[PDB]
């Protein structure tokens, strides 16, 4: 005689909490993403199966900056070679969210596993070329560096639509602000990280973003990663056995003396020419890609001029590639702060998708 | 051919394929193509369990690959707290330089890890 009322389950999935609330059903684990398990649901409002990434970054100052970064960036951000955010779950009171749910559209697949399968068709390496820069101009039009371009975080679906996703490692980058010494120095995945990074610590700029482009084009060609070095300097290692050591002037213009000195030290090396890499390749794509993958960064090709360069002369349309209205500005910057603010923060950016909210 | 099989084991977190290849004899400094050890590539990638029985089974602490680079540095560079305590000690030198001229306490300072600097500090 107590209202034996029985409802029960937070759903479950491979021992951890995965509360989704009544709108999202049907759950399937698919990996692993920073700071929690993806699993993909069946939304019950829009009729689709999308993906869901919880997240659980409270207990870290770093993880809630990168969480807060990936929220308000995206957030803002809406344009179709970006992955959006649809929904965001958490509890309805600061104290009780331990967790946050991101819920994103879903993708069959991704470039980092279609080139594990796949030998792609030059039509193919085309288009979706043009698609990561079309992206690319307006994340960059927005003063936003992504810093982890790679094939895996290119998501695929199976008409071809190609979306620019995973913005933890993304940051604002006002350029009426001097960035030199303020940025965070280990950014990008080894095997598409500038040389700069390395060499100008702290002072890199939006085009480490190309750099990368110019590693995943490299990829596209020959389903292979062109600089697969094991640690910093064997990175470094990989990149000049193929550009082979840096010019005169090039090496003139490293800011870091200790840099500078490094890389005199270095037996010299010859360039290896691009079609003796990539005899089957396309020889514009060659072009552009020579443009990417300069070794310094002033001379290295820009995205509004990589989108007109012509092996990309099929699609490119500037009246049909849009740049972001709002660009961010240096206050948005200003994420170095108490995990405990940051919290806040990330709860106030979050209300607007909590149940009943008006406006 | 062991010591290949281990090195591959070692990256790839295979805290049992790496317990048997020891107990079949497999070299614990066995070199790879640039000079890295299974020490190097275990506490690149923050595989503690790994690291320790390679230290028990008499890894080379302060093994330096082609590049001056040491388990050390790679531990520093990817902020892994615990296998860093652990290096030091069994007695990695703090002072190494890779060939760039780079300490494991260099590496700390640029990544603004304070949490790693106060360890290498004790």
């Amino acid at each position: 005689h107590a209202m034996a009322a029985a409802a029960a389950g937070p759903e479950m999935v491979r021992g951890q909490v995965f509360d989704v609330g009544p709108r999202y059903t049907n759950l399937s684990y698919i990996g692993e993403g920073a700071y929690g398990m993806v699993c993909s649901a069946y939304d019950n409002l829009n009729k689709v199966r999308v993906a869901i990434k919880k997240i659980s970054p409270f207990e870290h100052q770093t993880y809630c900056q990168r969480t807060l970064r990936e929220i308000k960036i995206l957030l803002r951000f809406r344009h179709e070679n970006i992955i959006g955010i649809n929904d965001i779950i958490r509890a309805p009171t600061i104290e009780q969210m331990k967790d946050v749910y991101i819920v994103q559209d879903l993708m069959e697949t991704d470039l980092y596993k279609l080139l594990k399968t796949q030998h792609l068709s030059n039509d193919h390496i085309c288009y979706f070329l043009y698609q990561i820069l079309r992206g690319l101009k307006y994340i960059h039009s927005a003063n936003v560096l992504h810093r982890d371009l790679k094939p895996s975080n290119l998501l695929l679906n199976t008409t071809c639509d190609l979306k620019i996703c995973d913005f933890g490692l993304a940051r604002v980058a006002d350029p009426d602000h001097d960035h030199t010494g303020f940025l965070t120095e280990y950014v990008a995945t080894r095997w598409y990280r500038a040389p700069e990074i390395m060499l100008n610590s702290k002072g890199y700029t939006k085009s480490i973003d190309i750099w990368s482009v110019g590693c995943i084009l490299a990829e596209m060609l020959s389903n292979r990663p062109i600089f697969p070095g094991k640690h910093y300097l064997d990175q470094l290692n990989h990149i000049l056995g193929i550009l082979g050591s840096p010019s005169q002037e090039d090496l003139n213009c490293i800011i870091n003396l200790k840099a500078r000195n490094y890389l005199l030290s270095l037996p010299h090396k010859n360039k290896v020419p691009w079609n003796r890499l990539f005899p089957n390749a396309d020889s514009k794509a060659l072009d552009l890609l020579d443009k990417m993958l300069t070794f310094n960064p002033h001379k290295r090709i820009e995205v509004e001029q990589a989108l007109a360069h012509p092996y990309l002369e099929q699609y490119y349309d500037p009246s049909d590639e849009p740049i972001a209205e709002a660009p961010f500005k240096f206050d948005m910057e200003l994420d170095d702060l108490p995990k405990e603010k940051l919290k806040e923060l990330i709860f106030e950016e979050t209300a607007r998708f909590q149940p009943g909210y008006r406006s | 051919d062991l010591g290949k099989k281990l090195l591959e084991a070692a990256r790839a977190g295979q805290d049992d394929e790496v317990r048997i290849l020891m107990a079949n004899g497999a070299d614990v400094n066995a070199l790879d193509e640039d000079g890295l050890t299974p020490l190097h590539l275990a506490a690149q990638l923050g595989h503690l369990e790994i690291v320790e029985v390679l230290l028990k089974y008499g890894a080379d602490v302060n093994a330096e690959d082609n590049f001056g680079i040491t388990p050390l540095h790679l531990a520093a560079i990817r902020g892994h707290l615990e296998i860093v305590e652990v290096l030091l000690k069994h007695g990695a030198d703090v002072n190494a330089q890779d060939k760039f001229g780079k300490t494991a306490f260099d590496i700390s300072i640029d990544n603004g890890n304070e949490d790693l600097a106060e360890i290498l500090q004790k």
